[PDB]
């Protein structure tokens, strides 16, 4: 019939019973540091299920028998930190000889051998099988021990190269359990008054500043403002991108000798201003985005035609492109410090980028809608992916989990935007209701009903205590988080509101269409 | 063309390969036959 | 309905069960609701809200199905109560009637900012700064010590900016009349020094009205 | 208390042989008319001293999708009667039009494709992009261009001119 | 005899080059230089004249047991290239 | 005209209550051809079914047909999870920060001239 | 770069912080464990180990799941007793245990038959291997969010008229219940801690090996 | 055995390499190929008389969705 | 005002019950290895006396499929010529003339001595040094479908394998790269 509330409660405790989970949301780092190492090498199993468990009775001599030939000559600049490497190897080659027992392959071993301190050679000389090794109360505890190396990733990649060769699999074997190895990159009242009463802000802080565009064909997708000043990036239907000056600089473009837009055929012969204006056409179809890299360095663009194309500041022509979801992609942002970058596409999932790769590297999946926004928290390790299934998510750029599932929205959501102080999370749609969500407790708390149209764009203040909500009906209402929580309402003047962002100094800037 | 509450099922989709097994997994077609055969002759 | 089934069925050569059409337009609504859900993804994303031909061609694309190709953009193909397209015209006088290649299309941006001149907001009238005014005139100047970290601290954190007078005053009465006196200037360039160490504070715009009395306090 | 204006700001200071044989069908319906009524009532070589043989030239003004569909509309419609038509429907001249929009982006997308393909790898397939792109589409070569306008234009003009010429000897023996 | 330089001069484009030269500016292309927008222009002129051609075929077949383009010389001509095209004529 | 106030109906139920007179006719037509060759593949089903009438488990299979081609669809809820498991044990790259924001290498990148054309 | 270097030299605070000291089954018990095993002879011999056996089963010789490796033309075996007899060469259980995951076949059958073994989603898989006598091997089997995804589909399956909304309700509760502590802090120095802590469990292979 | 990846590949090209991972998704793609067409046969054979056959004459009628027409007797 | 508005149709809900590889082995399905797989897959559907002839017309479809989606990668990597239409028969060398030049217009008009005409055909155009490319990597498969989209018109077998596709994408970063030239500066 109808299903309740409280039957799916105890449905869930009852989940809980069958797996036990009868039995912590902290913020320090430190404890959480302390669990990330449990945990990342309790029970650890790479090349456990692929063990090389072939019979092989000739197999240790002619492989440690190649590493003393390659890694000793030749080679002195990555040899210093390898070779210690070479003396623990000799001895956990031979307990594993002691575990199988042969006859004479392990004498064999040993003797051929011998030169590669000496109290541990001569007690492997003098047991030759398991019983000795855990009655002599010293070697027992060097099985159910590891040897840490403390090396250079040079060095490790050094090692990464030689151990994909031929006959190494049994060497990897004693790596994968053996080795753990490490990789390093008066009263004075009056001042307490004002102190109480100066903190509480009407504050009065707009500041409005408005760029406008003038009579063209009606088709404009985005707007961005560098968070510089200095450059100001548009993305137009017909798969023109804009740069506009804002500090009338003049800017010049540099020699390339290699372009994309140009067909350069074969009748054509390789021989080596103004501003205000310079079109970048790199893309097939509509840009459905425009980010910057908070350095004003490059630029990065999502299109409909499936793909992403880096555009360069030095050269001012596409460089990097991107094929990934071979689907067409909806929204497009950057992280803070320019470490990484993500976007969602029409299969419902989105993907986690770099700037070194051409392919997607984390897969995120779990969402019934195509994702048309998505974010990165400021200290860029979660990520908030909103679709058109009522619900907002909360991913991992680490592990690519789902941590919390946010619902309440009555149908799509259409911005997202991340708190300064990362411990508030905002989300508003076509539902005309602007919410807030607690990154902690994970329930609602505030309601708020300002407008009357769909919601485009969130953007918090430096100080985490002001919001401001573009919307489609020609208001730009900036709310108090520090109906009746508004500080000022703008009276739109023009078509619509395209983007607001906030930088520094309360400085609002508003992008509208004429 | 017509106008009801209840969604039209069309009946007839894209059919996508999958079947039920254990009424929560589901399994491209293939690459679970041998293995389901040996776990439920001899489990159950 | 299930009429219009049975019509374009009847010109297609053979007529259909009752059971059946009502299936079958079943089937066309889902088609079409959902053609348009598809079609409302490419509409409300990249900024309108009208409906266009060529948004329901890339749907058609992008979903594997044939595009209708026939009906242009202009508002054509009326109905009189019946689908009439007899209209005989000669391509020889539409040839080269009447052509003109201008298309007259430029982009250009302006910078304007509007407030929100004295918008009620040069006068002191919110009656919480007069107060707060006479404390740090005759109480934060001059004499007193121990008085100026605590009141600067307070001070770079608040911004309050949007009056526009006081600030202007200190720099004013400081400059160019304590010129010819100590004790003054030194704590007048201190408490300069720390608004422009505050980062939530407007001085773009406002350069010529201090740099020239700055450059009074080096002269001479 | 005053002070000067506060408003700073940077203003930009920015506010032949097509019509010629539709000529000469004109001329035989005026001679076969009248014939109809009498009836019953009886060295080069390309020099590289210009601007054409480089990729120099003066960009192309930009148009809006309003005005590029009327000249697709009357390019289809003086090229149809140059076919040999001389009256046709409107819808007919729309879904020709809207074919030929579809197979130009097709075409256009098609090359796009193919450019940006190359430019991360150095090498090519075929010696010419455009040779590349009619390989996937259906046309031999550019090579079988000259065939076809020869074999449909010069030849077409040639043939319609003798009709002309003959149907005026026609008239000259008839009146 | 003569290379293809002077053979390219030789064509009389109909479609003008603000119609080709826009279909690459929507693809990201400058659409600055005059040479390479005539090919496009003649692809596009070789691809309506078959088109076209075929029709006419059709015309002067129709009921021999002035020339009127109908539905019944569209239909057929762009079959064989895989454009199905059916619109009711009532209603 | 009845099918020109079913179909704004149908926008308005969208939540779209601005469109061209235009659209409304193309999906008038996309739905006749829709059927017709719907029905043309239940011709041939029933021509195959060696049966002079017509029966309704042919448009059955009719229909299965061509949403089996004609239609897409990404896979939901159960193939993007698995690409996701089998990606899960792939790691992250360390974060050397010389610059900032380097780019992929050389080759792999949009920048290479044509071999065959030269100075 | 300037923030990163002070984001990198308190990463490297942390880290050490960590690692040099601490700061009912779960986590009371690898709490005790850690409390037990962190005092060190001052030997260049650290105590890190993976060394499960004798966390739970030399300790309290708990349930488990063999799992044998027979080497040679013969493939695997599983029991519960009642072996079963599998070729090898297939990408069906070798791939569900090239890692921390719990492959789904498992959940089917634990879920009906027996009750025996529950530790908070987590199982402890053993394996065999007779050639290289059998040697001990104790791993951690860790569901991922698929076990989850489905859990609710058994649930869907009971014909009570289930609809979205109750079932995305469903989703959240479920995924409340066993969710993860998260970090707040708005610092960007835990990401230099999360990628080298995450990079040292997984820095053999992804393309080459 | 016989006729692996290797000599079908000479059957169109004689000069081509193929990577070790582009191998398998070939195999992977000929076994979802399988798998479709035998599913598709044995619908239309449940859809003779609800089941009569798996016939050859049916699968020539179940080719024209994919363009392609066996040499065989038919 | 949202209620009206619907939502799509699970294809999930409609699965087919199960009551009771050639992918590992690197071998072409052959006569006896099909016929288990049918057999199996036939009694779910309930068919009897099993044939050969539909064993053998599957297996030459397989061989087609394959033969096409080779014949279209091969494609965009080397040049072809056409003959009489659609017919591709060379896929070999450069014989295909520079149409920029006159003398390659007057041999296309044209059209001991067999030595003679293979010379006009393989050194009349191209360059000194005609480098190979590398071999077929995920990328160009990858790419291939993505134009082409005709050689699978089925839904359920071309969009399961494009994203497995996708996954299977990887080159070598900058770190590799150094390791690359320490081994050339090493043998050198």
């Amino acid at each position: 019939k109808r299903v309740r509330t409280e039957q799916i409660q105890m449905a869930v405790s009852c989940y809980l019973k069958r797996r036990q989970y009868v039995d912590r949301l902290s913020q320090t780092a430190e404890e959480m540091a302390a669990n990330l190492t449990v945990q990342s090498e309790s029970g650890c199993a790479n090349i456990v299920s692929a063990a090389p468990c072939q019979a092989e009775p000739q197999q240790y001599e002619v492989q440690f028998g190649r590493l003393r030939n390659f890694l000793t000559d030749s080679d002195s600049q990555h040899s210093h930190e390898v070779m210690p490497l070479l003396y623990p190897l000799f001895v956990y080659l031979h307990l594993n000889l002691v575990q199988n027992s042969p006859k004479s392959t392990v004498e064999s071993f040993y003797s051929r051998f011998h030169g590669m301190q000496k109290d541990v050679i001569e007690q492997l000389q003098t047991t030759q099988t398991i019983q000795d090794i855990l009655s002599n109360f010293k070697l027992r505890a060097f099985l159910d021990n590891k040897y840490v190396v403390r090396l250079q990733e040079d060095s490790y990649n050094y090692l990464i190269r030689y151990l994909q060769s031929d006959n190494n699999t049994a060497l990897c074997k004693v790596l994968t359990l053996h080795i753990h190895l490490d990789v390093q990159p008066n009263e004075a009242a009056l001042e307490v008054l004002q102190e109480s009463i100066k903190r509480v802000k009407p504050p009065s802080l707009t500041t409005i500043c408005f760029y406008a565009f003038y009579n063209t064909e009606q088709l404009l997708n985005t707007a961005e403002i560098s968070p510089d000043s200095k450059l100001l990036a548009a993305g137009f239907d017909n798969s023109c991108i804009k740069l506009w000056s804002l500090r009338s600089k003049k800017l010049k473009s540099e020699p390339h000798q290699v372009d994309v837009s140009r067909i350069h055929l074969a009748c054509d012969i390789l021989e080596e201003a103004g501003t205000e204006m310079k079109i970048l056409r790199g893309h097939c179809g509509p840009v459905y985005s425009t980010r910057f890299l908070a350095d004003s360095s490059g630029l990065l663009s999502c299109s409909e035609d499936m793909s992403i194309r880096y555009w360069d500041l030095g050269s001012f022509t596409n460089t990097v492109l991107y094929q990934g979801h071979a689907y067409p992609v909806w929204d497009l942002d950057i992280s803070p410090y320019s470490l990484y970058f993500a976007s969602g596409s029409h299969d419902r999932t989105a993907r986690l980028w770099s700037f070194d790769r051409t392919y997607p590297l984390r897969i995120y999946a779990g969402h019934l809608a195509d994702v048309d926004c998505v974010k990165f928290h400021p200290n860029s390790n979660y990520l908030a992916t909103g679709s058109t299934d009522k619900t907002v998510r909360l991913w991992s750029a680490q592990q690519g989990n789902s941590v919390r599932l946010f619902t309440g929205h009555r149908g799509p959501v259409l911005s997202l935007a991340f708190s300064p102080n990362g411990k508030y999370l905002a989300s508003a749609g076509e539902d005309q209701r602007l919410k807030l969500w607690d990154l902690a407790s994970g329930t609602l708390y505030k309601e708020l009903r300002g407008h009357t149209d769909n919601i485009t764009s969130l953007t918090f203040s430096p100080d985490s205590g002001l919001i401001a909500s573009a919307s489609m009906d020609n208001s730009v209402r900036v709310w108090d988080i520090r109906s009746s929580e508004l500080v000022g309402v703008y009276t739109g003047q023009m078509s619509n509101v395209l983007s607001v962002q906030f930088m520094a100094c309360n400085l609002l800037l508003v992008t509208g269409i004429t | 063309c017509h106008y009801s509450g209840h969604h039209p099922q069309p009946a007839s989709f894209c059919t996508f390969g999958s079947r039920q097994i254990g009424r929560g997994y589901y399994v491209f077609d293939s690459r679970w036959n041998r293995l389901r055969c040996a776990l439920n002759l001899m489990v159950e | 309905p299930r009429e219009s089934v049975r019509l374009m069925a009847e010109s297609t050569g053979l007529e259909l069960s009752d059971e059946v059409a009502a299936l079958l337009a079943e089937d066309v609504c889902y088609r079409l609701r959902e053609a348009t859900q598809n079609s409302s993804q490419f509409m409300k994303h990249t900024k309108r809200r009208k409906l266009t031909v060529e948004d329901f061609n890339r749907a058609l694309r992008w979903s594997s199905v044939e595009a209708v190709c026939g009906y242009g953009s202009q508002e054509a193909l009326p109905m009189r109560p019946y689908f009439p397209e007899d209209r005989e015209v000669n391509l020889v006088e539409l040839a080269l009637a009447t052509n003109i290649p201008k298309g007259c299309a430029e982009t250009a941006v302006r910078v304007h900012v509007s407030y929100l001149s004295v918008p009620s907001a040069v006068s002191s009238l919110t009656d919480d700064l007069l107060k707060y005014y006479h404390q740090v005139t005759r109480a934060v100047l001059g004499d007193d010590p121990q008085l100026m970290k605590v009141a600067l601290q307070d001070l770079q954190t608040n911004s309050k900016i949007g009056a526009l007078l006081p600030y202007f005053v200190y720099v004013v009465s400081g400059v160019k009349s304590v010129s010819h006196d100590l004790e003054q200037l030194h704590r007048l360039l201190q408490v300069a020094r720390s608004l422009f160490r505050n980062p939530h504070l407007c001085l773009g715009p406002y350069v010529r009205c201090l740099v020239g009395s700055v450059l009074y306090c080096v002269l001479e | 208390s005053q002070t000067n204006r506060s408003s700073f700001d940077l203003l930009p200071r920015e506010f032949s042989l097509t019509i010629h044989t539709i000529q000469l069908i004109q001329h035989n319906r005026r001679l076969r008319n009248l014939i109809a009524t009498a009836q019953a009532q009886n060295i080069r070589h390309s020099d590289p001293e210009s601007d054409f043989y480089r990729g120099k030239g003066e960009p192309v003004t930009e148009l809006s999708w309003h005005s590029c569909r009327q000249l697709l509309y009357q390019a289809v419609a003086t090229i149809l009667a140059h076919a040999g038509f001389d009256c046709a429907n409107e819808s007919v001249l729309e879904t020709l039009t809207d074919v030929a929009h579809e197979y130009c982006l097709k075409f256009t997308k098609l090359l796009r494709f193919a450019v940006d393909r190359e430019a991360r790898l150095g090498q090519t397939p075929f010696p010419d992009v455009m040779e590349q792109v009619f390989h996937e589409v259906g046309i031999g070569s550019v090579l079988s261009l000259q065939k076809f306008w020869q074999h449909r234009i010069k030849d077409y003009h040639s043939y319609m001119l003798q009709i002309s010429k003959q149907l005026s000897e026609e008239y000259e023996r008839i009146v | 005899l003569v290379d293809f330089l002077m053979q390219l001069e030789d064509y009389t484009p109909t479609i003008p080059d603000a119609v080709t030269g826009y279909y690459l500016n929507r693809a990201g292309f400058e659409a600055s230089d005059p040479r390479i927008i005539r090919l496009i222009s003649l692809a596009a002129q070789k691809f309506i004249s078959d088109i076209a051609n075929d029709a006419l075929q059709h015309c002067k077949m129709k009921g021999t047991a002035k020339y009127t383009l109908t539905m019944e010389d569209l239909t057929p001509a762009l079959s064989e290239y895989g454009i199905n095209v059916k619109k009711p004529h009532y209603f | 005209p009845k099918d020109a106030q079913m179909m704004a109906q149908i926008l308005k139920d969208m939540g779209i209550t601005e469109y061209e007179p235009r659209v409304i006719n193309q999906m008038l037509e996309f739905a006749f051809r829709y059927v017709t060759t719907i029905l043309d593949d239940a011709k041939i089903y029933s021509s195959h079914a060696k049966k002079a009438t017509v029966d309704a488990d042919d448009v059955r299979l009719a229909i299965q047909c061509r949403a089996d081609q004609s239609f897409t669809s990404p896979p939901p809820r159960d193939f993007l999870l698995d690409i996701a498991r089998q990606r899960n044990q792939t790691p992250l790259p360390l974060i050397k920060p010389y610059s900032g924001p380097r780019l992929p290498p050389d080759r792999y990148c949009l920048t290479a001239p044509n071999y065959r054309l030269k100075s | 770069q300037q923030a990163l270097e002070l984001a990198l030299d308190r990463a490297e605070y942390v880290i050490e912080s960590a690692r040099q000291r601490p700061p009912s089954v779960f986590q009371k018990l690898y709490d005790l464990y850690i409390e037990e095993c962190e005092k060190e002879p001052e030997v260049k011999k650290l105590r890190r180990n993976v060394n499960l056996l004798e966390k739970l089963v030399m300790q309290e010789t708990l349930s488990c799941l063999v799992v044998n490796l027979y080497p040679g033309n013969e493939g695997y075996s599983l029991m519960l007793s009642e072996t079963i007899r599998l070729p090898y060469e297939e990408g069906e259980l070798l791939e569900y245990l090239d890692a921390e995951e719990l492959p789904p076949i498992l959940v089917d059958l634990l879920e009906k038959s027996q009750v025996n073994i529950f530790h908070c989603g987590c199982v402890i898989a053993e394996i065999r291997d007779y050639r290289q006598g059998y040697q001990s091997r104790h791993i951690l089997l860790r569901p991922t969010m698929q076990t989850l995804i489905c859990d609710v589909h058994s649930i869907t399956s009971d014909n009570h008229k289930w609809t979205q909304e109750d079932k995305l309700l469903l989703e959240s509760q479920l995924i409340l219940a066993t969710a993860e502590p998260l970090c707040l802090d708005p610092s960007i120095a835990v990401t230099c801690t999360a990628n080298r802590l995450l990079y040292n469990k997984q820095k053999m292979n992804t393309r080459p090996m | 055995t016989k006729k692996k990846l290797q000599d079908l590949v000479r059957e169109v090209d004689p000069n081509e390499q193929l990577d070790e991972d582009v191998e398998e998704m070939l195999l992977q793609i000929a076994d979802d190929f399988i798998e479709s067409v035998v599913t598709a046969a044995c619908q239309l054979a449940r859809h003779r008389k609800s089941s009569t056959l798996e016939v050859k004459d049916v699968q020539l009628h179940l080719e024209r969705q994919w363009n392609m027409w066996i040499p065989g007797f038919g | 005002k949202f209620d009206h508005r619907f939502q799509p149709q699970n294809p999930l809900s409609g699965a087919q019950q199960f009551v009771a590889l050639c992918s590992h082995t690197m071998m072409l399905p052959t006569r006896g290895q099909l016929e288990g797989r049918m057999i199996v897959t036939a009694y779910e559907h309930g068919l009897d006396n099993v044939t050969e002839e539909a064993v053998s017309a599957v297996v030459y479809a397989v061989e087609n499929h394959l033969k096409d989606i080779l014949t279209s990668v091969v494609s965009r990597r080397k040049a072809y010529r056409l003959r009489d239409g659609h017919f591709k028969y060379a896929f070999g060398s450069n014989v295909t003339p520079q149409p920029y030049l006159k003398n390659s217009v007057v041999a296309y008009n044209n059209l001991d001595d067999a030595e003679q005409q293979a010379a006009l055909l393989l050194a009349c155009s191209g360059d000194t040094l005609p480098a190979s490319l590398p071999p077929v990597n995920m990328y160009d498969l990858f790419e291939a479908l993505q134009v082409h989209r005709e050689v699978i018109p089925t839904h359920t077998v071309y969009a399961l394998n494009i994203e497995r596709i996708i996954t299977k994408l990887w080159h070598p970063n900058h770190e590799e790269l150094q390791q690359d030239k320490v081994h050339r500066q090493r043998l050198a």
